């Protein structure tokens, strides 16, 4: 919780889980880091013209 | 790596280039212009004509929808495709 | 024969060259080389060429610009455009046929693509993959109609249209 450190709250609740925990600098650990991003707006308009021909 | 073209698809096998009859070029300003004229079609042979689709096999006589006649490379290769 | 022989076809039954004499529409190619060394004096060049080639059949048929980039599509069609208003020839594209000329005019109103219609009034028109689908169509249904003078796309149209 040391991103987003505002939703941690001393006197929380939380349940557990028998699972293996995620790395310090995790993806779900930041999400201020993925989430914060401008949407696509008006985007690829003017890309490059590239056929994926394996896919 | 050394047998392989470097240019990929825009390599050059042939040293020499050979144009049309009429096909003169001339540098005017800072560019050269070469026009290469239209060629004038092959004439048709004296047994070789554009055959409809009622000549065709019925079978295929639905996917040519829309065409009363085919193309001369169409009809030359017609028996050699079905 | 090369390939024929690749390709496992026999040359007396499978082999078949058409030269270009074949070719449905006999097509006077003209190829237009710079020589300059300087690379701003061949940009200018090219541009000029294709005003100049534009020139050459402003009013008689129409024609297909080829690009390599979709801003240069819409670069190459706007500077023909303001080549054409500079020299007074913005007007043999597009003459008195307000039944054609009312049509772009008509339908560039009602585009959505801001970048089109900047050229739809006039006989320009762009045709690039990044377009919009019904922008795009319109481009090829106004090009097969002949209302679109001078129409400037990238080697995509190219092979998923058939227009010519």
């Amino acid at each position: 919780y040391n991103f987003m450190g505002v939703r941690h709250d001393p006197n929380m609740k939380y349940e557990l889980q028998l699972a293996n925990p995620k790395e310090f600098y995790h993806e779900v650990h930041r999400p201020s880091h993925f989430l914060n991003f401008a949407l696509l707006q008006e985007g690829e308009v003017y890309s490059a013209d590239r056929e994926d021909l394996y896919a | 790596e050394d047998l392989v073209f470097t240019q990929g698809s825009h390599f050059m096998a042939n040293k020499r280039c050979q144009l049309p009859d009429g096909s003169f070029r001339r540098q005017r300003k800072g560019y050269e212009e070469v026009h290469v004229p239209a060629l004038k079609p092959k004439p048709f042979g004296s047994e070789e004509q554009l055959l409809p689709v009622e000549k065709l096999p019925k079978y295929a006589q639905a996917g040519f929808e829309g065409f009363k006649t085919l193309n001369r490379i169409q009809s030359k290769l017609y028996r050699a495709a079905l | 024969e090369d390939v024929a022989t690749f390709l496992r076809v026999d040359p007396a039954k499978g082999l078949f060259y058409f030269d270009n004499s074949f070719r449905p529409v006999p097509l006077e190619q003209t190829y237009v080389g710079i020589t300059e060394k300087k690379a701003i004096k061949r940009f200018q060049i090219m541009n000029e060429i294709v005003y100049e080639k534009i020139m050459e059949h402003a009013g008689k048929n129409q024609v297909l610009v080829f690009v390599h980039s979709r801003k240069e599509t819409g670069k190459t069609a706007r500077a023909i455009r303001d080549m054409c208003l500079e020299k007074d020839t913005l007007g043999l594209f597009l003459r008195e046929g307000s039944a054609s000329t009312e049509v772009l005019r008509t339908e560039a109103e009602q585009c959505k693509n801001l970048e089109l219609k900047d050229l739809l009034p006039y006989g320009f028109a762009i045709h690039h993959a990044g377009m919009t689908r019904v922008d795009r169509t319109l481009v090829e249904d106004l090009f097969a109609d002949k209302h679109i003078q001078v129409l400037v796309s990238t080697a995509t149209l190219a092979w998923g249209v058939n227009l010519p």
